[PDB]
RNA sequence: AAAAUAGAUGCGUAAGUUCGCAAGAAGCAUUGGCUCUGAGGGCAACAACUCAGAACUGCUUACGGCGGGGAAUCCAACUGUAUAAU
RNA sequence: GUGGAAAUGCGGCCAGGUGACCAAUCAAUCCUCCCACGGUGAGCUUUCUUUUCACCAUAAUCCACUUGGGCCUUUCGAGUUGUUCGGAACGGGGGCUCAAGAUUGAAAAAUGCAGUUGUGAGUUCUAUUAAAGCAAAAACCUGGGG
């Protein structure tokens, strides 16, 4: 089954070129992987449209990012309104 | 044994399902399969559930059916999960507890 | 923290499913709760540990006995 | 469980014995298939069809050239008369 | 086509139509919406309502 | 400790959740008929809404064993025909003005 | 243009490569009939039909259907679209 | 209005639901097909053929009442063909309830047909791509409140 290098990309075959999938893949896990969830505890975030993370435990839905729950951008802000708390 | 329609529509679509049925005379004759709906759910952002005490009715036939048909014999019968209720009666006179503690 | 020590020095039941019952009858010595609990599942557990007298601390687990 | 022919309404006697087969093998008529009459009873404890009786019977008026004559029906759960047109 | 089971309804219910069957004997009430039937197994109280 | 009687539960399941109850007699060791601790409870079958106005302050009751988990124990405190009167005319007087009051889910 | 390849099974499969492929690469091989065997389940206290094997035996290599393959260069990366009527 | 410890059972406005939205697959029935049995009719019949063929039907409507799911309650395993799940309650006992379904019967043998069931298969209907997320609304329903 396994493949040496590409996962989830191994559905495009020899075509696209390597290195836009190898850019397309990282997006394409995080995508697809369940992100932690701080309200459960749990793995259990999973995006079901993009920018839209439904909860597979307590019925939930997280805004968060496109291929991952969260931007590098929002760790910002979070922090940043708790700090102004 | 082959079939055709009866009704005077003819698409495969999913409105018009059709039931083959051999009859009393030995015919085989498309009979048209009633449109099921999923009956009544908790609201779609409490999960949208199926309610328990509740049956799918078509509303063709439910303005014909017995009140309780559609409805548990609960508040919020028709309309909650019971934990649902319950999310409620609690979160009603827990909040309002710490509002009267809020006056001290 | 010190509550691991109660795991095995005491009775410790787990779950706000029952933990509350133990918190009814009393038998409860004590309530943590983690943060994780949403705050009307946590407020019950922290409005019947107080009709119970019951010790509180935020951190669901109940040690009945230790 | 006794089968019958009844041909009162219009050799056979002797056709049928020769030609019927309690098990592969045929004319070989064991106590437990006894025949005979105008009427052609087949006693039996064997489990038999019964229009394999029916079956025999056409087989022989194809011989004798009588199909054409006469017809077989069941005039009774256990019975053939024999008729006409 | 509602059946009617007990016979104390039954006498309470125009035009009837029995039917005798091997082994039973029906009795198939017409009524302005229903057909109401009352199966008699023995027959000794099926023309006990029928000459009725 | 404290689902003593007199105490005032709100019923949390059943045709009477979000109904008041006090806690009439309170069995909580579990029974061989009812594996679970159960309190009596008179409840508000029907909270309060001259004789134009009388059938209005009319109140209901039920008296139900209940199972623990199937009632909220509150902050407060406090025969069907012969319960609704001792908290009938607790009313009139107004000894428990929120207990008259029903639930707002 | 025609021929040619051809199904299935078991083997075996190069360069090159974006490591997915190339690949059905290529390349040999066995295949019928028949009489048997073995395997693979269900429900209590009878049901499939595939695979496998074995003898014996047959061939006129005897339906239909079914890739020809390989080595290179140019162009376009790819699937796609598109001058209906050169 | 009312039973039930519970899931829940029976008897203006406001908010929610049905409408209402997926390929497949899996399962049930449906259906078709096959087989086995049995009947009935027909046909083959030089020979052979316990044989070949056909047929053996069950409408809506209603009445009493196994599989999948949800839930109540009570005292690491669970799970699928499959990418799951579990103290935010898994499993086990009992219960509730939905969705199909089965059987009991009413229809309905006064019909059909012509001079029987069961068993197997298929069909049927009831995730993936996604920077794609896969209509609306009347009707209707139920509630909260009056
Ligand atoms: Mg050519
Ligand atoms: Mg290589
Ligand atoms: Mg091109
Ligand atoms: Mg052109
Ligand atoms: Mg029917
Ligand atoms: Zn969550």
């Amino acid at each position: 089954k396994r493949t040496v290098k590409m996962g989830v990309m191994g559905r495009y075959g020899a075509r696209y070129g390597a290195n836009p999938r190898k850019r397309a893949k990282k997006l394409e896990v995080s995508q697809h992987a369940r992100h932690f969830c701080s309200f459960c505890g749990k793995f259990a975030f999973r995006r079901k449209a993009v920018g839209i993370w439904r909860c597979d435990g307590c019925s939930k839905t997280m805004a968060g990012g496109a291929y991952t729950l969260s931007t590098p951008n929002n760790s910002t802000v979070r922090s940043t309104v708790r700090r102004l708390r | 044994p082959r079939v055709q329609y009866r009704r005077r529509m003819h698409y495969a679509t999913r409105g018009n399902r059709m039931k083959l049925v051999r009859t009393p005379g030995n015919r085989l004759v498309m009979q048209k399969r009633v449109k099921r709906s999923q009956g009544p759910h908790t609201p779609w952002v409490l999960g949208h559930k199926r309610l328990a005490g509740t049956k799918a009715l078509r509303h063709t036939e439910a303005r014909l059916a017995s009140r309780h048909e559609k409805s548990t014999s609960r508040p919020y019968g028709g309309v909650l999960s019971h934990e649902q209720v319950r999310d409620r009666i609690v979160r009603a006179f827990l909040i309002e507890e710490q509002r009267i503690v809020k006056r001290a | 923290t010190k509550i691991q020590l109660v795991m095995k020095s005491g009775k410790y039941v787990l779950g706000t499913k029952q933990t509350l019952k133990t918190l009814r009858q009393g038998r409860s010595k004590l309530v943590v709760i983690s943060s994780n609990c949403p705050p009307i599942r946590k407020a019950e557990i922290e409005y019947y540990c107080t009709l119970s007298k019951t010790p509180m601390h935020h951190y669901v687990l109940s040690i009945t006995d230790v | 469980k006794v089968f019958k022919i009844d041909c009162t309404i219009p050799n056979f006697e002797q056709y049928f014995q020769e030609n019927v087969k309690l098990n592969g093998r045929k004319g070989k008529l064991t106590e437990k298939v006894r025949v005979g009459l105008n009427v052609l009873t087949i006693t039996t404890t064997m489990a038999y069809r019964k229009k394999y009786f029916k079956y025999l019977t056409k087989k022989f008026l194809k011989k004798k050239d009588l199909r054409d004559w006469i017809r077989i029906l069941a005039r009774g759960k256990d019975t053939y008369q024999l008729k006409y047109f | 086509p509602r059946e009617i089971k007990n016979l104390k309804e039954f006498l309470a219910i125009r035009c009837v139509k029995v039917k005798h069957n091997p082994a039973q004997t029906k009795f198939k009430v017409r009524c302005s919406r229903y057909l109401y039937t009352l199966v008699v197994a023995d027959k000794k109280k099926a023309d006990k309502i029928e000459r009725s | 400790k404290f689902l003593k009687p007199g105490k005032v539960v709100i019923v949390t399941s059943g045709r009477y959740a979000g109904k008041k109850a006090v806690i009439v007699q309170n069995t909580d060791s579990k029974s061989k008929e009812r594996p679970y601790g159960h309190s009596l409870i008179a409840g508000m079958k029907k909270y309060p809404k001259k004789r134009t106005i009388q059938r209005r302050s009319r109140v209901g009751v039920f008296l139900r064993v209940v199972n623990h988990k199937h009632f909220l124990p509150t902050r407060y405190n406090m025969s069907k025909q012969l319960v609704r009167k001792l908290f009938q005319a607790r009313y009139n007087a107004g000894s428990n003005r929120w207990f008259f009051q029903r639930l707002r889910f």
